[PDB]
């Protein structure tokens, strides 16, 4: 499979951006989540970007906090977010769906019995998120021998061995945190960048296309949506399908 | 690229997020460049010397070892100012900060000892202080928490996950991320993301070097072993660096052993927990089967941070140095006893040193021993503490 | 006959019923021998070195006095083993004991820190030890209470007279006139009959002896003044003895003014009372018109003692020494001041004779000064008294 | 005025011991301790030992501790125990009267107007219960100027030096701390020798004055019946007339 390869090359084709939405497995149940990523698939995400469940989410913000919490509150596991991946991938085959893990939950049973078991139940990247690319050696090398692309932020302050690294290490698409670094990638041959972190309105898909990005992805956004709507669930996915169609319309040329 | 290793052995690392790299890179530069400083030493040592009031005594108890062979010393860091060992390193640490240029001073705190120390570190260099603090442990230490504002400090509650020392760490590490050009970060031990493990030993390590000398002042000859209690690593690294390389020195790291190990109610994760990777290092964790991050639990909340120093791991591994546990029992009988017996109030941490040491002695009673142990702390702080479960019990 | 003067001028002397005559002959020979035994010298400083950490630091307040030509350096008996000055005394007193053959020793307290520092001396040099505490001290004293017990000291409670301080002191008294003969009396201030004057001054006056060698180091000259506070007197005549002959070096004590000198709700006897005659010494005290001794009133307990040592009403007499008064307000304000300034969480105390030094600064801030204040003990024990104070009014 | 010089002539011819009640002025009022202290005399009291209020009794014990603490409570004074003292000499010319003070409250106003008002009230004799001997000087040269006798206490203890200050510097009596003593006091000419300090039964009554001792003093067994009797005045009166009429029988010939 080299799905994120696919996407980009037909989303080329019709002079489009990628929007890829962000949520937590199983926030804020199982049957839940499982309906609002249907949902955000049939309102036109490209791909998806899914959290599992962690104790201490350093890297996420209160919106993503609150939704790791949900999800421990109706007893999510690594293992359930597991079956639900295998189900999701079963439903729609073609869909790229990338991981936003921490180092414990990769490292804990096995760096390599966990990219296995990705490649298991078919997802195609893992971003580790408190993996530097200085110290990704052995989650790298893991992830691409079960064709699992490794993703790595690009920061917006990152030098030039950190865009090389970056150019060099990642693969499906490179993550580039909210026009210079965009250039100097496409340079380097990095994987197509994605623009994310706060990108919560229609005018920010555009623009992070026109600078050059393939595409978009969004979270808190969206998890906000969910949140907002815990008492009703219809409601909440109604309100999901209208802000992800938004998002991608204003991705098409 | 590091200038230093940022390993022991398979243990400690960097695993940060991407974004932090630098904060801590800048850190490493500015550490390597300090220690090639005469000034900044001198300066350091000055400090030490005349604000902090070291060197600290070294204690010898007759009392407690009368009638057997073992003879003990006690390392009084409870005498520094400030009633414990952390005052050393957060000094070196606020002078480290106005090195970078930096005016501000983050720390986190669980039991409110490092939140205290940071304060006055910063209020005698004159940093702005903000401390995070998980809000179950604001209410449990009130008396530190008022310490640290008195100080001038800014105490901020952390409400988010289960509002304790693991929360309060992670957003002390979210704001730096946000501030690092104008705020340092000053982690409370010998544990962390590289470079804090090395710095936090070598700005600790005087405990050890004075320990040394007066030793050899006192009895001619080098400790049969040195013990110290670990709870992040910070005090017992800093008395254990010194003597890495005398090999015939032994060094014992005694962890807490809470209710006992076999009730699972303990916070001994070298001997006793899993390596993982969280608090941007690879050690032994307190941790589910599945990976969830879990406490540390031991009648002393100094105790409390759920995974240890990797450098501990690292001479676990090797044999250089063996690790112990101390029950919050035995932890009581050994503040009891130098209470009774030398008229010092142990900090309840250090005591399960003492605790150790003591079982050393009672369980071979015609061994040659001679025996430091790493007074930590004074335990005024632990005096209700004591009294409840003293009168729980009786009495 | 004695073999030293029992007078400071007019005021001193042994002003005790006959019986207690002997006991006190034998304690002045006891201690005239120590003095010149220098075995004696030897241990007693041994252990002030390696159990209580002498020498103590003296460190300057560079963030105070910015800005202005005062120079401020506080004398650090506040990192002393049990955190106060008091503790250098109860251990010569403890040798003595031993000197004498004794195996016992008794006490008095109000507020429990000389109580501690009794039992903690007692507790090391393996001492019986008793303590008169008045019952409504006990009551209001309770964390000093448990340190006493926890270090193997009877507890007395005193319900006799007003159950404070004085009754204290009392029934300690009564008990030695029939005990002497295997009992010592530990009398907690250099104050009471002739020789504790005497003794608890010689026993003290390392304070200013280590003040004198640092200033010189530091600063090359003797201090423009040494600023202590007056409770009893053994804290300011410690850092007073070594210089009385430099006759350049101002000498300010500072007994607490309460609420205001005015309201007649105060602690300064030597400036504010009327010589009387009184546990066991002609002296300045707290009385009623007719003779009656009453109380002083401090927020800081550990200066409610209602009269003053002789030798500060002998070098008042003669222009020596100058004694002032400090607020409870002032003394307030300095507490705060030296935690946010310094780090440094100073005794209600020791804050008085900061607050003088503050004033001496503030008042005429281009006058060139170098002034020494003695920091008698860290102030751990008084933040909930001044956290309610605080709360109370606003904060 | 030579009353205890009178009082010890006119026994020693009637081969007599002293019986010397000891009671607070003021206990547990005024007009009550006036009535008690008649009662005494009445009884065959043939000196008394009068205390003053004082706030820190030092050298008493809980008995008279606690009377003194009765005294207080109803407000006595030691101007109103000199009023008390004034009466009672008006009402008994003869009867030896001696007080037990602290230095605090001779010191208070002047030692001089302290022992001139001692005078004027017809006192004989003081005790400062904490001013010994060696400090006595000033105490004992303002006693005799004003015709009142200076009481010293001899302790059981006491060495050869210490027996010569009591023989020469008291007078009145020696008060002798409950036969080596008494010899010396005797050989140095001391003041006749009254024996102090649990002193409860006439059998000790009896044995003092068999030792050579010229009379008894008793003081807490005295105040014990006051303290007993508080609710009833008249059988305290009553109490204390019998106990005085044994106690003085016991030092007949
Ligand atoms: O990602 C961040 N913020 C917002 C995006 O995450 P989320 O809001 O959960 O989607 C974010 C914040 C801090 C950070 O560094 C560290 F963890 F070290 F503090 C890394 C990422
Ligand atoms: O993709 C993520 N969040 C969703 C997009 O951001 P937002 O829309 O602001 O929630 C996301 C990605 C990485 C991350 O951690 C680290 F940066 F450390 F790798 C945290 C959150
Ligand atoms: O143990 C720690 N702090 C000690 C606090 O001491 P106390 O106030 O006495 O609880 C501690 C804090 C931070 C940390 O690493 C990282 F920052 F990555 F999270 C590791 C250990
Ligand atoms: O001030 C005194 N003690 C200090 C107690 O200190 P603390 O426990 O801090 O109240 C003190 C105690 C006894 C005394 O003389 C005498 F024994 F004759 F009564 C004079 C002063
Ligand atoms: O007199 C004593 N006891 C009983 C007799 O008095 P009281 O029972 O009041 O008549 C007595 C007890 C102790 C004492 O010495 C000192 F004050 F120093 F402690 C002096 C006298
Ligand atoms: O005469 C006194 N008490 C009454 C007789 O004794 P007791 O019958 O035991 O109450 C009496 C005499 C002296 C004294 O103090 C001191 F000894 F210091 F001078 C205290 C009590
Ligand atoms: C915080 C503390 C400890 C534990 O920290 P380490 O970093 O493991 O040394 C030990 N003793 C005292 C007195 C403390 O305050
Ligand atoms: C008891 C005490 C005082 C007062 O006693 P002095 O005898 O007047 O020195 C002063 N400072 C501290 C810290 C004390 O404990
Ligand atoms: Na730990
Ligand atoms: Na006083």
């Amino acid at each position: 499979m080299e799905r994120y390869e696919n996407l980009f090359a037909q989303l080329n084709d019709r002079r489009e951006g990628a929007f890829v939405p962000f949520v937590t497995l199983g926030d804020p149940g199982i049957e839940q989540s499982l309906k609002i990523i249907d949902t955000l698939i049939d309102a036109g995400a490209d791909a998806l970007e899914l959290g599992v469940p962690f104790s201490d989410p350093l890297a996420d913000g209160p919106t993503i906090q609150n939704a790791n919490l949900r999800a421990f509150a109706a007893g999510v596991t690594p293992a359930q977010c597991f079956e639900m991946l295998a189900l999701i991938r079963e439903k729609h085959p073609t869909i790229p769906i990338g991981l936003l893990m921490y180092a414990n939950l990769v490292f804990n049973n096995g760096i390599d019995a966990f990219y296995a078991r990705c490649e298991q139940v078919g997802v195609d990247s893992v971003l580790v998120a408190d993996v530097p690319v200085e110290e990704s050696a052995p989650f790298r090398q893991a992830a691409l021998r079960h064709n699992i692309a490794p993703i790595f932020i690009c920061p917006p302050n990152a030098d030039d061995d950190l865009l090389r690294q970056v150019a060099s290490y990642g693969r499906g698409y490179t993550y580039l945190l909210s026009h210079h670094l965009i250039e100097k990638l496409k340079e380097y041959h990095a994987a197509p960048a994605l623009q994310g972190f706060g990108i919560s309105s229609p005018e920010q898909v555009s623009a992070a296309v026109r600078a050059g990005a393939a595409g978009a992805i969004s979270g808190s956004a969206i998890v906000k949506i969910i949140e907002k709507n815990l008492a009703s669930p219809k409601q909440m996915l109604a309100e999901l399908r209208s802000f992800v169609s938004a998002m991608k319309a204003a991705s098409r040329a | 690229t590091t200038l230093l290793n940022p390993y022991f052995g398979e243990f400690g690392g960097m695993y940060v997020p991407q974004i932090l790299m630098p904060a801590l890179n800048q850190l490493e530069e500015a550490f390597v460049s300090a220690q090639k400083d005469p000034e900044f030493q001198a300066q350091f040592a000055d400090l030490l010397k005349n604000y902090a009031g070291r060197p600290t005594a070294l204690t010898k108890c007759q009392n407690i070892t009368a009638g057997t062979r073992t003879t003990l010393y006690l390392k009084r860091e409870d005498l520094l100012h400030g009633g414990a060992h952390k005052t050393n390193q957060v000094l070196g640490q606020a002078l480290l900060a106005k090195r970078m240029g930096k005016s501000e001073i983050i720390a986190e705190t669980g039991a409110g000892q490092h939140g205290v120390a940071s304060a006055l570190a910063s209020a005698l260099l004159g940093l702005k202080c903000r401390i995070y603090m998980g809000a179950k442990d604001v209410e449990r230490q009130s008396p530190n928490v008022f310490r640290m504002r008195l100080m001038g400090a800014e105490v901020i509650p952390v409400h988010s996950g289960s509002a304790t020392l693991k929360d309060a760490c992670n957003e002390a590490l979210r704001d730096w991320s946000g501030s690092y050009e104008t705020a340092h970060y000053m982690l409370g031990t010998a544990a962390g993301p590289h470079p804090y493990p090395t710095i936090v030993r070598e700005f600790q390590r005087m405990i050890g070097e004075e320990t040394k000398a007066q030793i050899l002042d006192k009895e001619g000859r080098l400790p049969d072993a040195v013990i110290a209690c670990v709870g992040g690593g910070s005090n017992a690294i800093g008395m254990f660096a010194d003597f890495i390389n005398d090999t015939s020195v032994g060094l014992i790291g005694v962890e807490p052993g809470g209710h006992g190990i076999e009730t699972g109610e303990h916070g001994a994760p070298l001997k006793h927990g899993r390596v993982g990777i969280y608090f941007g290092m690879k050690a032994p964790m307190m941790q589910t089967a599945d990976g969830q991050i879990e406490e540390s639990y031991s009648i002393s909340a100094g105790l409390d941070f759920p995974s240890v120093g990797p450098q501990h791991a690292y001479l676990n591994s090797i044999g250089r140095a063996d690790y112990v546990s101390i029950t919050d029992d035995e932890a009581l009988e050994a503040f009891k006893t130098l209470c009774r017996h030398e008229g010092i109030i142990p900090a309840l941490e250090s005591s399960h040193a003492l605790a150790h040491a003591l079982k050393m002695m009672r369980e071979q009673p015609e061994k040659e021993q001679l025996l430091v142990v790493n007074l930590s702390g004074r335990g005024d702080k632990d005096i209700f503490t004591v009294h409840d479960i003293l009168k729980a019990r009786g009495e």
